[PDB]
């Protein structure tokens, strides 16, 4: 039938995993990413390129392993195996950070297979791909804060570490030197989160508590046949207690479905668009006519305020060590103290 | 009948266009004065001296804030976790002074949101419903009383309640992982899941039914108008929309039964919210997240800083700005 | 005009919650 | 195995003691083993307090609620809360044990092998949750234990060693108390006291006279109580105000529970009388205004303040901490406040050495168990023993709120009949005339 | 004549909701406007 | 300030009074099932 | 479905426990003599120790130059042998 | 507070412009019958 | 510390507290006995 | 029933490095430290 043909039917049969063409780029891409991730957090150090401890072989636990970002001096380096900061050998590549760039390109391939894994499958079963349209939005995620942020940075170090307390770091790193929480775009973001959250929670107990007595058993759970083709909950009673309750309520299914589709995705897609504004160092830092109205007024206090005075102090007393290449050294005098305020 | 049956049925009546009942009784006038009070506050309360130390926070539209930066302050560190009303102060500018604004707001606010939550209950009895909607409204609602009561109570002033505003409430934030570190603590991690889960399985579920929903329409209209408010039919195929997610993990993650589906979507994130509300209430007692702190020495001694001891250096920097 | 617009903005959205509950369309059966 | 699947109870397996509820036997069996597990808890309990126990160095730095809970009692304990012997701790921990063997005995009897209805072998033991009559006669011998019990706290109090009284003057000593409150203007007092900053409600009682004589007043109450719902039936009132099912008792129950997991919170937050700093620590306020009057006494050989009334109290942040009232701190406290001079020449080395000793033990942690501020090294291992209790029965309490909305909400609309769902046929909001 | 076209449909539902997403953006972004 | 404490004791009594009364005026009755 | 032998067969089955009884633990013992004979320090570069600092130096051995990194690196494990 | 005065303007006509169209539209959905 | 008579049955008492929870854990291993039903 | 299936790479490149790492992580668990 020609190769093609009796692959591209290899590749669509059912099985227990499906794999499609889409598998090609996928599971060996999403495999290295997961492998990588678990080898680094286990055996590789950060000493080289932070002066971190990482590692399940260093004393460190669950919370505080992670596979850190190269060193500020590679740049934006691919750090290939075989380039020429490593050289082939794979120990000094380790050492260098290339497993966070490994992990970095090979997640980012494999969240692409993913999506191209959600496009075929809607493709085969029949089903209109919404769900990659959905899955967009981690993407636009990824793409914004591991790839984009460190690139309009100065090197692949300003990345998030793949790790817990890495994580945390780097939240509030975006506090203190982004003061990302003023962002509207990350406000956006939050809402949607939030709201998505929301809209999870209260369709479900919605849904859950308007059910139709369908069977006699006391749990409901079973008084429901997937193959059935009435509704399972009564919309009318939902929408009728949501009106008197909230002052509004949906009334179309179809709407109330797009519309959870439709939350956290365009809040992850606004939040995505204010990182690339970190990444350029465009920040919602601070409002001017409150900057000039302190400048002139030192009775003037607002939380904003307090907000740049706590920001401040993250700066000074995190950068020495989070930045080491810098090589800050911060004397006592000069690291803000309230009590000197 | 006489007025009492009267009253009665009006309240309970379910064809008012809100339903009131006795939890909305109570609900509508507390309710009422807060959002009254706090619309006022928030454009045109005068600064208030937070800390006792008679240096006041500004957090009034009128006095120079925006819509971002604006809040109602909390009321004053003298008054600690005492009853401010209105008549405990000589004046209304000693009131207005010492923060008896938010002390008025979230006492209205924490009561009414309490009835609100009875008052679901009660129109669910109303309407011949399964009665747990209230149960998972109850998960925003112990955040919203550890936030503005347990924390306070357990701090000992009302003064560390939560600012209502803004950037009151990112204050609120950072002076928090300053004191607690609450992103060590595993309630807030398990709040981070509910929510990330909640907002993934939102996001997840209107995907796989917008995805198999039934054609009913033509292009050349919006695919909402194939579904009439009140039909009997199913307006998407629940069969496709699992076959497509058993192929895309594999079958035996994929939820068969609506029921079971709709109640974990119910389930993780009011459980997750839960778990950061009872987070933020057992740091309001001090019982603070994982410290790590020279969790890894060498051979020498020499302490080898991890990821926590940069958290540490950070938490301690905002800690030495937000005192005095 | 800064506390002006902001109030402004704030009425606009209390008057479209009075007539998106009180002056919606109403959903009908069937 | 009737009533043990779901086709022939209607509850699946993780609902699966909801198939106990018209199963008075085995109910009784559920009941009767799991109070033996909270005996079984409490006895080995204090038996492993009591094998990592060092006598010599005090309670609250060891990780211990049972121990004093004990001594409280004024068991084991002489004066400043020192362990003269730990005898008594033994013989409640093995008596614990030993009487939760017997109750675990009776519930497995109970549930595994006994009558699975109690109604045709015993009329007395037999009930019926629609039977309001007994249910309310249950009621009052539940009441007229719960009223000895409390009168048998009376009698350890009055006749049997008596309390420790941490206002005790001296620092705290075992005291028998002979002159309990029993006068009802102060009792219901306590009742009648805000529940804010300065008032404290119930948890503001700071002698063992008030609990002794409140105790009085609960124990002749809940028997008076338990008598009249042994002669009486519920009057028509309360038949319609209630719903009358075994899920309505368990929720309302769970409400009772609930509040009381929260009163109890703050009493171990906020009091120190009945929770003494000897043995439980210091409180947040304790050791707060500890800290200010060591450094006091430090810099003397800090600063004071006026209080929004008019007192003279300990300045810095701990104003808000001035209605803080301790044993080593009323003898320096005047008519107007802090009397400073009577702190420069009336100051005993035991006020100072338990203001330092409260000084370097203030209720703050972290999960693993590392003292101090959340920003500070690994060199200290001490979270409070307030702040584990305050937490786990804040936790406790919360859920148990939930669980009295679940189980109210299904009792009422199980009372009503729709709790399976709509019915598909008379659905209720169809025959209700549209909003708009 | 064109027949190509086709009658453009808004109803009041997606009017509240159009005008509820204006305004909260106004409303979220005016700060930043006025700076 | 003793009048306006006198007048929010009243309202908050009046209220809470019609709570309590409210729902001892048969409230288990008042379902759309079996009573 | 699919065709696949279900895993409830598998792992009830007296031959996949047969099998399994031996595999997983020269595994688990392969993994055993990877940390202790120190072969993972080697393999990764990851620090002993007594290897993070220099006996004479207490300054962190951090990379500066991009095309001289593995130089750098080499030069820092000279001086702490 | 010293504002751009332009974003007066801004937010003007960032309520306006969009709002105004989705008025015409809903507007001329209800004259068609 | 415990009675000296007492001290040799010290690592019983080690693990007495933990018992309870084992009891819960009871409950699902005999529904796992009965298949769930 | 055929063995070399799909489902038994895909279940076997998670298993054997997972016991492989297992057993590293314990062996570290008995670190000098
Ligand atoms: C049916 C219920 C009806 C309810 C309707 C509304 C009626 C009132 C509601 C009460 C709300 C309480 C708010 C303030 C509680 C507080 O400041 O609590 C603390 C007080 C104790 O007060 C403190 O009491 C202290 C008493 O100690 C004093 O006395 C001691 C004696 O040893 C010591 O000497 C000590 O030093 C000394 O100061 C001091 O006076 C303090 O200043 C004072 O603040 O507790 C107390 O009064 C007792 C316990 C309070 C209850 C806990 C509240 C729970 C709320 C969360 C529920 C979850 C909702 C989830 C929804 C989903
Ligand atoms: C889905 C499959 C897939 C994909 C997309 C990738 C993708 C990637 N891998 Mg990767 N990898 C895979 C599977 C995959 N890998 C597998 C299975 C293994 C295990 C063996 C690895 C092991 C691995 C390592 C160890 C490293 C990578 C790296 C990389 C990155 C750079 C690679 C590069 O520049 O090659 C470019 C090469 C090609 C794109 C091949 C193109 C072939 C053309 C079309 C044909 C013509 C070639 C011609 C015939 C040859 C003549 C040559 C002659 C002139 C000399 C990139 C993101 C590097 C990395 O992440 O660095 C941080 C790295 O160091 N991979
Ligand atoms: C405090 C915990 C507790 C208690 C006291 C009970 C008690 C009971 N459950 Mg139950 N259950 C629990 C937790 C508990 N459950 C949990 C957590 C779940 C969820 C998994 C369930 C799920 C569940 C289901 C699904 C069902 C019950 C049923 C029952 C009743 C009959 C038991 C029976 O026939 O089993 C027989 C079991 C055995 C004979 C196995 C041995 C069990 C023995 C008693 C253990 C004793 C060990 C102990 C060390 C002995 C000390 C003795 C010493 C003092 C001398 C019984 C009253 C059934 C029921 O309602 O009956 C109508 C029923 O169908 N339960
Ligand atoms: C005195 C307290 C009390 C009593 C007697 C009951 C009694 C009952 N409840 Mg209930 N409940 C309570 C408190 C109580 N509840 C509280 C506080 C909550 C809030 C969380 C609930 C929430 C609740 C729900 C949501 C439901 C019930 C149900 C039921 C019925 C069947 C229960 C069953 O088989 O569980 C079987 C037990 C289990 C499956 C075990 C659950 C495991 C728990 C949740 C985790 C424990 C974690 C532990 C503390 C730490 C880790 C332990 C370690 C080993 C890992 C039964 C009448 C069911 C019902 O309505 O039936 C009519 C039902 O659906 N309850
Ligand atoms: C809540 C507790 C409780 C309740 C209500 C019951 C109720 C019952 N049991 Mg039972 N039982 C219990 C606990 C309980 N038991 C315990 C803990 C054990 C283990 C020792 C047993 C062992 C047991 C057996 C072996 C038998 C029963 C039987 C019976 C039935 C008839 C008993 C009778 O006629 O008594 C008549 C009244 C008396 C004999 C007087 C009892 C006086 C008591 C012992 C004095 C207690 C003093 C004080 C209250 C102690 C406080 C302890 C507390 C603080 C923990 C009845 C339904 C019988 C049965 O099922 O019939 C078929 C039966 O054969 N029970
Ligand atoms: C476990 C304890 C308990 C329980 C469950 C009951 C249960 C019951 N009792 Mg009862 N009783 C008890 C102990 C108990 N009793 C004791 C110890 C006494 C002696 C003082 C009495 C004396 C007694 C009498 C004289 C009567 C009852 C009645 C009733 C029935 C109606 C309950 C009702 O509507 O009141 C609900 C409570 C109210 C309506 C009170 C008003 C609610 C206020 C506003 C709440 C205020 C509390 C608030 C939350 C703040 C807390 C602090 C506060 C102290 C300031 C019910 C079966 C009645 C009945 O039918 O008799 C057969 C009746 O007439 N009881
Ligand atoms: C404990 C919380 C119980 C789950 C409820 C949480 C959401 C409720 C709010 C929305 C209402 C949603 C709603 O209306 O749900 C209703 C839903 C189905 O109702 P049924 O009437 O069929 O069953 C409930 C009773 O009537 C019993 O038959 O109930 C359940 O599934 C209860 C399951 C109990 C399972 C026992 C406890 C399970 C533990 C959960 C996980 C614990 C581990 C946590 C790890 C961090
Ligand atoms: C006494 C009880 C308490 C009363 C509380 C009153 C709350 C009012 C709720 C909002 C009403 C306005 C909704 C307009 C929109 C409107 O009328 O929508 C009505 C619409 C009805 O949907 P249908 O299914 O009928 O529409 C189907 C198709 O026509 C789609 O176009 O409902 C939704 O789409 C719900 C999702 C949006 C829910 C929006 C909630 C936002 C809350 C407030 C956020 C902004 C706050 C800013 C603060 C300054
Ligand atoms: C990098 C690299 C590579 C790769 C490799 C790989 C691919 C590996 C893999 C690896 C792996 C694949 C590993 C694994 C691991 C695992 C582990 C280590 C596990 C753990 C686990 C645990 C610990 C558990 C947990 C849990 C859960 C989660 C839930 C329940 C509870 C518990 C806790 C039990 C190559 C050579 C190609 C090239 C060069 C570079
Ligand atoms: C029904 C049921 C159930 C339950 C059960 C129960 C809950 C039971 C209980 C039980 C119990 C509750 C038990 C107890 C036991 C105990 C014992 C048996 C003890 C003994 C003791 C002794 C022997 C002692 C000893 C000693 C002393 C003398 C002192 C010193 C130390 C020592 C320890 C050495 C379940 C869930 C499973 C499920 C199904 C069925
Ligand atoms: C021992 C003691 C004492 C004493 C105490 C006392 C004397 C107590 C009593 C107490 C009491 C005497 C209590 C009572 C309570 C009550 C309650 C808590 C109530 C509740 C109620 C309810 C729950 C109701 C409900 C309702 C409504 C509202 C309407 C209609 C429907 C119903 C019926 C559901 C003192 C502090 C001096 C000192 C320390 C110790
Ligand atoms: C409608 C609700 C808002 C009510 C706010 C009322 C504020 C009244 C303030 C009056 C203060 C007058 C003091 C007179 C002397 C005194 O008795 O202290
Ligand atoms: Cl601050
Ligand atoms: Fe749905």
């Amino acid at each position: 039938r020609g190769w093609f043909d009796i692959l591209d039917d290899w590749l669509k049969r059912d099985r227990f995993v499906f794999v499609g063409w889409s598998g090609i780029l996928l599971f060996p891409c999403a495999y290295l990413a997961l492998g990588g991730w678990l080898t680094g957090t286990t055996f590789v150090t950060s000493w080289y390129t932070h002066g971190l401890a990482s590692s399940y072989l260093e004393g460190c636990n669950f919370l505080t392993v992670a596979v850190s970002t190269p060193a500020n001096s590679m740049g934006h380096s691919l750090l290939l195996l075989w380039g020429p900061e490593a050289q082939g050998d794979f120990t000094r590549w380790c050492q260098l950070g290339g497993l966070w760039t490994f992990i970095a390109l090979h997640g980012a391939f494999g969240l692409i297979g993913f999506m191209l894994r959600q496009f075929e499958i809607a493709r085969l079963v029949g089903v209109r791909p919404y769900n990659a349209i959905a899955f967009s939005a981690p993407i636009a995620v990824f793409v914004s804060v591991f790839l984009i942020y460190p690139l309009g940075q100065s090197s692949w170090f300003f990345a998030p570490s793949f790790g817990v307390a890495a994580i945390f770091r780097f939240l509030l790193f975006f506090q203190g030197f982004h003061n990302w929480t003023l962002n509207p775009f990350h406000m956006m973001g939050v809402a949607g989160v939030l709201g998505g959250a929301l809209l999870c929670a209260i369709h479900g107990a919605t849904v859950e508590n308007t059910l139709f007595q369908d069977g006699e058993g006391a749990s409901t759970f079973r008084a429901f046949n997937p193959t059935q083709a009435e509704e399972t909950y009564s919309m009318v009673t939902a929408n009728r207690f949501w009106s008197q309750i909230f002052g509004i309520a949906f009334s179309n299914k179809r709407w109330l479905h797009f519309f959870m589709l439709f939350v956290p995705v365009t809040g992850l897609w606004m939040s995505a668009i204010g990182v690339v504004g970190l990444a350029l160092n465009l920040r919602s830092y601070d409002f001017i006519s409150q900057e000039i109205r302190a400048a002139e007024d030192p009775e003037f206090e607002t939380f904003y305020t307090k907000n740049l005075l706590l920001n401040e102090g993250i700066r000074a007393w995190m950068a020495p060590q989070d930045q080491p290449h810098e090589n800050f050294v911060f004397p006592e005098e000069v690291l803000p103290r309230g009590n000197a305020l | 009948a006489n007025l009492w049956e009267r009253f009665c049925n009006w309240v309970t009546s379910t064809d008012n266009r809100l339903y009131v009942g006795w939890f909305g009784v109570i609900m509508i006038p507390t309710l009422l004065a807060a959002t009254i009070c706090f619309v006022i506050a928030f454009i045109a309360a005068p600064p208030v001296d937070i800390d006792g130390i008679r240096e006041p926070v500004s957090g009034s539209l009128l006095y120079g804030n925006n819509i971002i930066t604006g809040a109602v302050v909390p009321s004053s560190n003298a008054i600690g976790l005492h009853f401010y009303p209105i008549w405990e102060a000589a004046s209304l500018d000693e009131w207005l002074y010492n923060g008896g604004p938010y002390q008025l707001i979230i006492f209205h606010f924490l009561l009414g949101a309490s009835c609100y939550m009875g008052r679901q209950w009660e129109l669910s009895y109303r309407l011949g419903m399964r009665p747990w909607i209230c149960v998972a409204y109850s998960a925003p609602l112990a955040s919203a009383f550890a936030v503005f009561l347990i924390y306070p109570i357990g701090q000992g002033s009302f003064s560390d309640g939560m600012p209502l505003g803004i950037s009151g409430t990112f204050n609120f934030m950072i002076v928090f992982q300053a004191e607690h570190n609450i992103l060590m603590h595993p309630f807030h991690q398990l709040g981070v899941a509910g929510v990330f889960g909640g907002a993934l399985f939102c996001a997840m579920h209107g995907s796989l039914v917008t995805s198999s929903l039934i054609r009913e329409t033509t292009e050349t209209e919006s695919a909402n108008y194939g579904y009439k408010f009140g039909q009997e039919e199913e307006t998407y195929n629940i069969v496709a929309a699992h076959g497509y997610f058993g192929r895309l993990i594999f079958q035996y993650a994929s939820f068969n039964n609506s029921r079971s589906l709709h109640f974990f979507l119910a389930a993780w994130p009011v459980v997750g919210v839960w778990f950061t509300a009872l987070g933020i209430s057992t740091m309001a007692f001090n019982l603070n997240g994982f410290n790590f702190n020279h969790s890894v020495i060498d051979a020498k001694g020499n302490v080898i800083n991890t990821w926590a001891d940069i958290i540490n250096r950070a938490n301690l920097g905002m800690e030495v700005m937000h005192e005095r | 005009m800064e506390t002006i617009t902001y109030v402004f903005i704030f009425a606009c959205i209390i008057a479209l919650f009075f007539f998106a509950i009180f002056f919606r369309e109403p959903p009908r059966i069937t | 195995a009737t009533n043990r699947d779901q086709e022939s109870s209607g509850f699946a397996w993780w609902a699966g003691n909801a198939r106990l509820i018209n199963l008075s036997g085995k109910l009784l069996g559920a009941h009767v083993a799991h109070a033996g597990l909270i005996v079984f808890w409490a006895g080995a309990m204090t038996l492993f307090e009591l094998a990592h126990f060092i006598p010599e160095k005090p309670m609250y730095e060891q990780g211990l609620i049972l121990i004093p809970h004990i001594a409280t009692l004024g068991w084991g304990v002489g004066p400043g809360g020192e362990v003269v012997d730990t005898f008594p701790f033994f013989v409640v921990g093995v008596v614990h044990l030993i009487s939760s063997a017997v109750l675990g005995f009776g519930g497995v009897y109970h549930a595994i092998r006994g009558p699975e209805t109690l109604e045709e072998y015993s009329s007395f033991f037999g009930y019926d949750w629609k039977d309001k009559n007994k249910m309310t006669t249950i009621l009052g011998f539940h009441l007229i234990v719960l009223g000895i019990g409390a009168l048998l706290l009376v009698a350890k109090a009055m006749f049997f060693g008596g309390l420790y009284d941490t206002w005790a003057p001296g620092g705290g000593d075992v005291r028998v108390i002979t002159n309990p409150t029993l006068d009802p203007r102060v009792i219901f007092g306590y009742l009648l006291k805000s529940p804010f900053g300065g008032e404290g409600w119930i948890v503001s009682v700071n002698n063992l006279e008030d609990v002794v004589g409140g105790h009085i007043w609960i124990g002749l109450i809940c028997i008076a109580g338990g008598i009249w719902h042994i002669l009486t039936t519920p009057f028509g009132w309360a038949r319609r105000a209630f719903i009358w099912s075994g899920e309505a008792y368990l929720s309302y129950s769970l409400g009772a529970l609930s509040m009381m997991g929260f009163i109890a919170t703050c009493f171990v937050w906020f009091n120190n009388t009945v929770y003494p700093s000897e043995f439980y620590g210091p409180t947040g306020p304790e050791a707060s205004q500890a800290q200010a009057m060591t450094f006091l006494i430090r810099d003397q050989k800090k600063y004071l303040m006026r209080s929004p009334t008019g007192e003279i109290i300990f300045g810095g942040e701990t104003m808000r901490f001035w209605d803080f009232r301790g044993p080593w701190l009323e003898p320096l406290r005047g008519p107007n406040g802090l009397d400073l001079n009577k702190i420069k020449n009336d100051i005993q080395p035991w006020q100072e050495r338990r203001a330092a000793e409260y000084m370097t033990h203030a209720p703050l942690g972290s999960l693993n168990s590392v003292g101090g501020v959340a920003t500070e090294i690994n060199s200290v291992n001490f979270v409070s023993p307030r702040s584990w209790l305050a937490t786990s029965h804040f936790v406790l309490a919360f859920f148990f709120l939930v669980g009295h909305l679940w189980h109210a909400g299904r009792a009422r609309a199980a009372a009503a009949g729709f709790e399976k769902g709509i019915d598909r046929e008379s659905e209720p909001v169809l025959s209700m005339p549209s909003l708009d | 004549p064109n027949p190509n076209r086709q009658p453009v449909e808004l109803n009041r539902t997606s009017l509240y909701l159009g005008l509820l997403l204006i305004l909260v953006l106004a409303l979220l972004f005016s700060s930043y406007f006025f700076n | 300030m003793e009048t306006l404490k006198i007048t929010v004791y009243i309202v908050v009594t009046f209220f809470v009074l019609l709570f309590v009364f409210g729902f001892l005026s048969g409230d288990p009755a008042r379902n759309p099932k079996r009573k | 479905t699919t065709g696949e032998r279900p895993f409830s067969d598998i792992i009830t089955s007296v031959r996949y426990w047969v099998i399994h009884s031996i595999t997983i633990p020269a595994l688990f013992i392969a993994g055993w003599l990877f940390v202790s004979t120190g072969l993972a320090y080697d393999v990764f570069g990851t620090p002993r120790p007594d290897s993070y600092y220099a006996q004479e130096q207490r300054s962190i051995p951090l990379v500066t130059d991009r095309f001289e990194a593995k130089q750098q690196v080499e030069t820092f494990l000279e001086q702490l042998k | 507070m010293e504002v751009n005065q332009l974003g007066l303007i801004a937010t003007a006509l960032f309520v306006l412009v969009p709002s105004v169209f989705l008025i015409i539209l809903y507007v001329q959905t209800e004259s068609q019958q | 510390k415990l009675p000296e008579a007492y001290a040799i049955f010290d690592p019983l008492v080690d693990v007495l507290p933990v018992i309870p929870v084992l009891f819960l854990a009871l409950a699902f291993v005999w529904q796992a006995a009965v298949g769930f039903r | 029933y055929p063995i070399f299936t799909v489902r038994w790479v895909a279940v076997h490149t998670l298993a054997v490095p997972t016991i492989f790492f297992l057993g590293a992580i314990a062996a570290m668990q008995f670190i000098q430290r």
